[PDB]
């Protein structure tokens, strides 16, 4: 009945020293029934990464919508959109559906190509921007993720250390949520290289 | 309607769909074909609310047939599935949404690969080796999880499908009057007349 | 309903309208809402007619039995018996009662018992649907130790206004005077009190 | 299950170095109608305890009678009723707390919020809360209804933790309480100007102050406020 | 309509060591968006080297603890001052809770102590009396924030040994009392940051063969 | 929850999962969903937590009293009926139970009774109960035979719970196995699904849909 | 949420806490609730966070165009009128509860706005879940003819009352001072009385602790030449 | 449970009752006997709410068995049916009524006549040549109205019963997993093991 | 809310309390409920603050535009514009408005517009939750052609009682005098009017 917890799923993002990390589970369900273990929730438009939790049809629809908009942006501007600018575009796009909203929990992550500054941001289903220095959480196990991140996190972690922290935050949060799990992916993002790692986790 | 199944093997996609149509108290028909050919190498099965199912299926069929004539070219299963998803994703926020779930089985002639797409009435699309809608998956997925291997032959796929139907006929309360099975491969679409 | 009781120099006076309504129909235009539970302990009734009659009948019974054993009961005692019924049966009752009585030791006393079943001893009390319209008037015009004639005028003028504005109130203005001299009934008709 | 009819608003209280202070206004409201203007909602029990009650007044009067009966009963066959075996604040509270929880458990609650303020035999300050649900808690400052939202923030600036209690005199504590009562009169639509205040000190005993009024009110600035935005006249 | 239940917030945490046990809980008491008390003890010494906490609706919480303390008293009277073992206390509490199966004590109960072999023990109860011995359990408001952290840092879940890459798990080495208290303090500090009903103070009760000891720590008051 | 029990040549296999959930929140992964009523009788747990715990321990007290009074082991039929008659008294009040009472006596042989909080009491050979019952039925029905070895029967039960643990969101944690003979039940360990899944996948060639 | 506004001698000051909450969870610990409508017109917002942001931006945008059209610096009454009429039209469904303050050629001003479109004038105001805690402090300590230093002190003390006593408010105090004939100074994190203490333990993991299935480089660059 | 049928022929009464037991989504059993022998020449089939059915049937069985021992005599089918009706008529105004419908087939040894009684959960009794409960009658009564003749043999009665079951298996949505058939005559009660 | 407008010899006077409430919390204790739609046409507002402000703003706009085309509007005209908004939007509005104004030809006039959107021209009018308690007092004490000082006393005493009994009313008593001489604002504080 509650649109935001029909399909299930989670996303988490973190900042480190000259790097950012964004991670998600791979589950798609119909309430109790597990349907797919390959439903990735992180997308990227140029160097800007976007994770989206919530109702799966809207996750897909919004990805297609932002691909659409960032492609037109690039043709007109003659440059790739930056994380700060994209964050504003997500907020604008969600709020235009104020009274008929997409049931989603987006998360932006990336490094500004000019300043080199790491950036993350979160949103509610209707556009409000949460721009945290440390971390952002989203999805059906957001409470769990808040608890993990708040204890595990420390500032200025090196890329390979940050990987371990965000991975352990996701995995242990997902294992305390019935509608999350069935696999996981972690993106480590530096100024001009991005590594993608699939994690081994329990499949129940 | 009730049960629709799909499985993708080495060189084909197999769709199985129940024959029963029930209007409340009586079973009005026991030979109903819950499927439409969208293009020579793409088949769509469907299940949902009465009327809406056929109305939606035929509407999609007409649109794909129109595209085929205009361009003198068959759309890929991936392209057709995306078109169908968008129509349902549009539909869900309409005045009166289409209450229809579909499976799209197609053989991509460019990549020489079979492809199975599962889409629900919300517009939730996933590519799968095997899929189902409604309560069908609750009985059958445990068998498919055990037996499916991705290099099966079409004959092995039909045997695994028989095992699924047998479990459904044992544990489901409703009598769905058997299934019509159809195979989609490089040569097109054909119906298995004895199942 | 518009009911009130007012203490004065020589004792206490009870006052009431005579209208009983079933929605907008006046089921009785000459009702007697001033009822006797003892010789010089009376009460004004508001709310459900059935409930307040049932309560008043039980109280009269209790005080009659009290009198046979312990002699004349105080007004405070009568109020307590009313309270005990109204409080303990608050969930099933709709009754707003004013208790007024005259002792020789305590003179005139007034106790008001609203819906909840609480007791409040006051110099004067107003109640019923029509009382809302005369809080301002009564507060401005009440004095302690008034004369009989002044108190009759105060009640007559007050209930006149309550009747004028409240649809649930009307008919004649009944009054009952309680003093050492005895018990006096008064009645005032529309032609008299409407021209005030 | 019932609904409250005639109701009493906030009761506020705090601890200080040698005892406790408690206060509550003298109004009995009938919905939005400010019906009864002379209602005492602080009820002393002996010379060492004051019970402050808010909520339904008929239920308050019942509790008042229970406490009156409690004193009578304690005196029975008790030569030390006015000495070692007198009623303590802790005894009075626990009794009420028992009744409140029993009544909520029969789905027929006494629709009240109660604060028991007092001083124990050994001089220790006693201050504890209980309500219609049987919920109990203690704190250096306690308040009911609107007092919880407006009085506590002010009173907590004087006594923020346990270690602030010895540092707080009776003059400073009373000042804070009286100020809180003024603030409640500004901002609570079911409050009155008239109130009662009670001090229970381990040295000077029980001081019960009646017919107090809120004074030193600021209203003069109202004359300059015109319209709701654009209006100048 | 009258609602006989309420929510007083708060959060509690029990951890069983090799020869000790801790039961911790914040000292904040609330209703809705208001603070009732910054220091209202929630974890209690019930005698016989057993500590208990019933978190949720405080009225039901106090009633239950009161009745269990009473049960310990009468267990001594009826059975020649025999020490009530932690497993026996647990079963007794189930019957107290199930007695009100159809009008439940709206609480999450946790008890801690030592078993009859001297090893650390923690038991956990739902409102209607189902119970189970556990090594680790958080209860109350911020339980969903704390438990995943304890799965990771107490039971070393999802942790493996470097170099082996997922093949060899991190071995389950025992934790000292000093090490557990560190994890308890960090659990509550983290919970305080992200949960509005958690804060003010932390009170820990430590149970060993020597008896019951207490420790108190300040938490953020916002 | 997924719980199963089935009759075969070697007696009865009982297999259950370990997960408990409050909404989407995973409350516990270490729940003992098999109750040891005595050395000879087992009960499974499904539905609401306490009801099945409380009343099946209570059932053990009634069975102990029976054999104290009658100097003889209680029959599975009689033990199951004590529980079913008890819950029938509470029908409507809101109890939530789905259980299998399993035992092995001389007069009956291996016997399983499905008992239910609506009052249902059914004797049978195979039963699956819980939110993941349909998943477990699939594996059982296709692989079940009477002439199964104790080793193979144990594996089938383990595998059927795994099937449900994978697909059903409200099932998982670990698998508890029991084997019931005439001389009593025998515990066959706790098996973590996290380790069991990867093991079975590799050795059995199943779950090719999942990447490992 | 606790937000306040306090008039003083030669201007007006507004303040706010920095906590945002989804139910009983804190979504952001250092949230920014002071919004800029124009250089010398600022407002604080309570209620639905997307709404207070969106309605401020829209009116702030139209105020900027209006200022360019008229060749005049914007007025607080213009922002007030445009905000109230917008909110009234949406019949309360846009959940924005605002305290609007600023200086303009007319003088210094302080107003409140509620979601249904009603406005109020005052020397001191407070809004949000901690408005009662704040208003208690304001009613106790406010006087006529406050200085700048006194008004900042009173404003932040009123927010602190909200921070400590209201569970819907917390963390830090943001302030913005708008004095006549001066630039408006925005004091982000004016007070920081809620820094978290050092943790007992470091939870940095040994490298290789997490089990990995696959690795791959992601192509973020465009299609390459040659 | 679901389908229970009854037919009274020349010299016997035949009761047919489905084998399926369904707990919502799954069919837990496909061999369930929805009947109890009340006395050597009296059989009762039943269908209704779970638990209540068996509880009621066994309670009646115990009472009739008690009467038989006390008097050393078998009650007539008419007498047993009246006892059962009264229990249900008492039940319907109870705190929690028995939600059970029954058919009572018996052979009266005094009158040498077969007798079939239909009683619903309200305590509504009727003697009939053929009867049913639930939706069973909606499909079967038209066939029985046509073919039933009261001098039918037991073999003719079984054939007409097969025709009824075939219609049910064709037009009912639910799979009731066949029926257990039992015959009541002068020699007592026996089960037809092949149907 | 306690609001009233009273005609007298030299013109008309509007009166109001200053309390705005959100349930039992006083959201504003110094509210100005007397609002100006034209130089010598004002109104008293009761009901929803948002609705009555929105209406008053629209009316002021209409009368400003009327003035630019046809010169000064009558009080009757102003009342009609209020009515048109209140009647046509009765389903979506909660507004009880009293319109008062001074012409030289018509002198002081008062129009009351209750919830429905009907118009009633009266010698004086009372409205708001607190008006219920002073129907009796006002009816007994109102006279036509009073002096300025008498009318101020009548309003001051009336609203004093309304404030005393109504929890939704309180704070200062604001007044606005409308005569040929001009527009005069008056304020009366609690210490003054409570001792009356
Ligand atoms: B009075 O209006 O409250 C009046 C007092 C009663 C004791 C005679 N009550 C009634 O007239 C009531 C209705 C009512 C009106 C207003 C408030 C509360 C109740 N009438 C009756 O109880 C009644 C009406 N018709 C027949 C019998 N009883
Ligand atoms: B199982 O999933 O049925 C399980 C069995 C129980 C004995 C541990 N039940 C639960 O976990 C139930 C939820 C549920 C899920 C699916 C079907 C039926 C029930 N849990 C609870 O009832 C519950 C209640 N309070 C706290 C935690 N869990
Ligand atoms: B305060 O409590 O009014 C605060 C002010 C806001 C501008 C930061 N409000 C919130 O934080 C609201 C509370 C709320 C919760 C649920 C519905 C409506 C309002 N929170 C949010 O708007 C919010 C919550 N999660 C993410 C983003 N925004
Ligand atoms: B008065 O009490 O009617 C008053 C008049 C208003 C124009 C200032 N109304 C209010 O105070 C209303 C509530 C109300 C009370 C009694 C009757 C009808 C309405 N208040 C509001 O509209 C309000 C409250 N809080 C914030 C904004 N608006
Ligand atoms: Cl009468
Ligand atoms: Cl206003
Ligand atoms: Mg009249
Ligand atoms: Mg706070
Ligand atoms: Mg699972
Ligand atoms: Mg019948």
């Amino acid at each position: 009945s509650d649109p935001s917890s029909i399909n299930g799923g989670i996303v988490v993002a973190m900042t480190g020293k000259d790097c950012v990390a964004i991670a998600c589970d791979l589950r798609l369900g119909s309430q109790s029934l597990g349907v797919s273990n390959k439903f990735e929730k992180i997308f990227h438009y140029g160097h800007v990464f976007l994770g989206i939790t919530g109702l799966a049809t809207d996750v897909t629809t919004l990805n297609e919508m932002f691909r659409y908009k960032t492609n037109l942006y690039k043709l007109k501007e003659e440059r790739a959109i930056e994380p700060e600018t994209f964050t504003q575009l997500v907020s604008s796009s969600l709020y235009e559906r104020r009274f008929g909203p997409y049931f989603v929990g987006p998360v932006v992550a990336g490094i500004n190509s000019k300043s080199g500054k790491p950036f993350i941001a979160g949103f509610d289903l209707i556009g409000c921007i949460d721009e945290a220095k440390d971390f952002i959480v989203s999805g059906t196990a957001s409470d769990q993720l808040f608890g993990m991140c708040e204890s595990l996190y420390e500032p200025n972690l090196e890329p390979e250390d940050l990987f371990e922290t965000i991975s352990q935050a996701l995995l242990n949060a997902a294992d305390r949520d019935a509608l999350s799990g069935w696999g996981a992916v972690v993106y480590i993002i530096k100024k001009d290289e991005v590594v993608k790692r699939y994690l081994k986790m329990r499949q129940d | 309607m009730d049960i629709i199944l799909g499985i993708r093997v080495q060189d084909s996609v197999i769709l199985a769909s129940s024959k029963a149509v029930t209007r409340g108290i009586s079973v009005l028909k026991d030979s109903d074909d819950k499927t439409r050919q969208l293009s020579p190498h793409t088949l769509m099965s469907f299940a949902g609310e009465a009327g809406d199912t056929v109305q939606f299926a035929e509407y999609i069929q007409a649109n794909i047939q129109l595209y085929s004539i205009r361009e003198d070219y068959e759309l890929s299963p991936q392209a057709v599935s995306s078109f169908v998803r968008q129509e349902l994703a549009k539909s869900i926020r309409s005045r009166r949404p289409y209450q229809v779930n579909v499976l799209i089985g197609g053989y991509d002639k460019k990549k020489n690969k079979p492809e199975l797409y599962q889409i629900d009435y919300l517009g939730t699309k996933v590519e799968l080796p095997y899929g189902a809608h409604g309560y069908s998956g609750f009985y059958t997925f445990s068998l498919l999880d055990h037996h499916y291997r991705p290099d099966m032959t079409t004959e092995e796929g039909l045997d695994l499908l028989k095992l699924c139907v047998q479990e459904l006929e044992k544990r489901m309360p409703m009598d769905f009057k058997g299934v019509i099975v159809k195979i989609v491969d490089k040569d097109g679409i054909r119906q298995v007349d004895d199942f | 309903t518009s009911i009130m009781a007012v203490t004065f120099k020589d004792g206490v006076i009870l006052g009431a309208d005579s209208r009983t309504t079933t929605g907008a129909y006046i089921a009785n235009r000459v009702t007697d809402k001033l009822t006797r539970v003892h010789d010089k302990i009376w009460c004004c009734r508001s709310g459900s007619a059935a409930d307040t009659q049932a309560i008043a009948d039980i109280v009269q019974y209790h005080l009659e039995l009290y009198t046979s054993q312990y002699g004349t009961p105080s007004t405070e005692t009568a109020a307590s018996v009313f309270k005990e019924l109204c409080y303990e049966n608050k969930d099933n009752l709709t009754a707003g009662i004013i208790v007024a009585g005259y002792d020789d030791k305590n003179k005139g006393e007034v106790y008001t018992i609203p819906l909840g079943g609480s007791v409040h001893k006051l110099p004067y009390a107003i109640a019923g649907s029509g009382s809302t319209f005369i809080y301002g008037y009564c507060d401005k015009n009440f004095r302690e130790n008034m004369s009989k004639e002044e108190t009759v005028d105060f009640i007559k003028h007050s209930l006149s206004q309550a009747i004028k504005w409240d649809g649930s109130s009307g008919g004649v203005i009944r009054m009952v005077v309680l003093t050492a001299a005895g018990v006096e009934r008064l009645i005032f008709y529309p032609d008299e009190y409407e021209q005030l | 299950t019932q609904q409250p009819i005639v109701t009493g608003t906030s009761v506020i209280s705090m601890k200080y170095d040698n005892g406790v202070i408690i206060a509550a206004d003298n109004l009995g409201s009938y919905g939005s109608l400010l019906r009864f203007n002379g209602v005492e909602r602080l009820i002393p029990v002996g010379d060492n305890t004051v019970v402050g009650i808010s909520g339904d007044i008929s239920d308050m009067q019942h509790i008042e009678r229970l406490l009156k009966d409690l004193v009578t009963e304690n005196a029975y066959d008790n030569p030390l009723a006015d000495a070692e075996e007198a009623l303590e604040p802790s005894y009075i509270f626990e009794y009420l707390a028992t009744v409140m929880y029993q009544r909520r458990s029969k789905m027929n609650p006494l629709w009240n919020a109660i604060i028991v303020a007092g001083v124990q035999s050994n001089g220790d300050q006693f201050l504890r809360y209980v309500n219609l649900l049987g919920v109990t808690y203690s704190s250096p400052t306690l308040a009911t209804g609107f007092g919880a939202h407006m009085a506590n923030p002010l009173l907590r600036k004087v006594v923020d933790r346990e270690s602030d209690i010895p540092k707080t005199t009776v003059q400073v504590a009373e000042e804070a309480i009286v100020n809180a009562m003024r603030v409640l009169y500004y901002r609570d639509a079911r409050s009155s100007r008239n109130f009662s205040l009670a001090i229970i000190d381990k040295n000077t005993g029980l001081t019960f102050k009646k017919n107090l009024q809120v004074e030193n009110m600021k209203w003069d600035f109202a004359k300059d406020i015109k319209g709701y935005g654009t209006q100048k006249i | 309509q009258f609602n006989p239940y309420g929510d007083n917030g708060g959060t509690i945490l029990g951890i069983a060591g090799e020869d000790f046990a801790v039961l911790a809980g914040d000292t904040r008491n609330i209703t809705d968006y208001s603070i009732n008390s910054r220091y209202e003890p929630k974890v209690f010494d019930c005698g016989d080297n057993i500590v208990m906490s019933a978190n949720g609706f405080a009225a039901d919480g106090d009633a239950l603890v009161k009745r269990f303390k009473n049960s310990v008293k009468w267990y001594h009277f009826d059975h020649n001052d025999k020490k009530l073992s932690i497993n026996s206390a647990a079963r007794n509490i189930q019957h107290l809770l199930y007695g009100k199966r159809f009008f439940p004590y709206y609480v999450h109960t946790i008890i801690a102590g030592l078993d009859e072999d001297g090893k650390g023990a923690v038991y956990s109860f739902d409102p209607v009396g189902s119970y189970e011995r556990e090594q680790c359990r958080a209860g109350g408001a911020a339980a969903s924030l704390i438990m995943p952290f304890l799965d990771n840092q107490v039971n070393f879940k999802n942790q493996y040994e470097p170099g082996t890459n997922g093949k060899v798990k991190k071995p389950l080495k025992y934790l000292s009392v000093e090490e557990v208290i560190k994890l308890v303090r960090d659990s509550f500090t983290s919970a305080t940051e992200r949960h509005i009903q958690v804060g003010d103070g932390l009170e820990i009760l430590i149970v060993t063969k020597d008896g019951v000891r207490k420790e108190f720590y300040e938490l953020k008051r916002d | 929850t997924t719980t199963l029990a089935f009759r075969f040549q070697g007696g009865i296999i009982v297999a259950v999962d370990s997960r408990a959930t409050a909404g989407n929140w995973v409350a516990s992964q270490t729940v003992k969903k098999v109750i040891e009523i005595n050395p000879f009788l087992l009960g499974t747990m499904a539905g609401g937590t306490v009801d099945c715990q409380f009343w099946e321990t209570w059932l053990g007290s009634q069975c102990r009293l029976h054999e104290l009074r009658e100097k003889e082991r209680i029959s599975v039929a009689a033990a199951s009926k004590i529980l079913s008659n008890l819950v029938y008294q509470y029908k409507g009040a809101g109890l939530s139970m789905g259980t299998m009472i399993c035992g092995y006596t001389r007069k009956e042989g291996p016997t399983i009774y499905y008992v239910d909080s609506d009052g249902t009491r059914l004797k049978g050979d195979i039963f699956c109960v819980g939110s993941g019952q349909t998943f477990a039925y699939g594996v059982l029905d296709s692989n079940y035979k009477w002439d199964l070895s104790v080793e193979d029967a144990l594996y089938l039960g383990k595998r059927s719970i795994l099937a449900a643990a994978h697909r059903d969101a409200y099932s998982g944690g670990s698998v508890n196995l029991y084997h019931v003979t005439e001389d009593g039940w025998i515990y066959h360990g706790n098996h973590d699904v996290g380790e069991l899944f990867w093991k079975v996948k590799e050795e059995e060639g199943s779950f090719n849909n999942v990447i490992g | 949420t606790t937000i306040v506004g306090v008039k003083f001698n030669n201007g007006v000051v507004i303040a706010a806490d920095t906590r945002s909450t989804q139910g009983p969870i804190v979504a952001d610990k250092n949230c920014a609730k002071l919004h800029r409508i124009s250089p010398k017109i600022w407002c604080a917002g309570a209620g639905t966070a997307a709404d207070t942001e969106a309605v401020t931006q829209l009116i702030g945008s139209n105020i900027e165009l209006h200022s360019l059209y008229t060749s005049r610096e914007p007025r607080v009454v213009s922002a007030l009128q445009m905000l109230k009429q917008h909110l009234f039209k949406y019949q309360g469904h846009i959940g924005a509860y605002l305290i609007v303050a600023g200086v303009d050629p007319t003088g210094s001003h302080l107003f409140s706005i509620h979601a249904h479109g009603s406005t109020d004038v005052g020397y001191y105001l407070s809004l949000g879940s901690g408005s009662l805690a704040a208003m208690a402090v304001l009613e106790s300590h406010w006087k006529q003819d406050l200085t700048k230093e006194e008004a900042i002190k009173l404003a932040s003390d009123a927010i602190q009352a909200g921070i400590w006593n209201d569970l819907g408010s917390g963390s830090n105090v943001d302030v913005c001072v708008m004095e006549i004939g001066k630039d408006a100074e925005y004091l982000r994190n004016y007070l920081t009385p809620n820094v978290r203490e050092e943790k007992q333990k470091s939870y940095k993991f040994p490298r290789g602790t997490t089990a990995v299935l696959k690795e791959s480089i992601v192509n973020i660059c465009d299609i390459q030449e040659e």
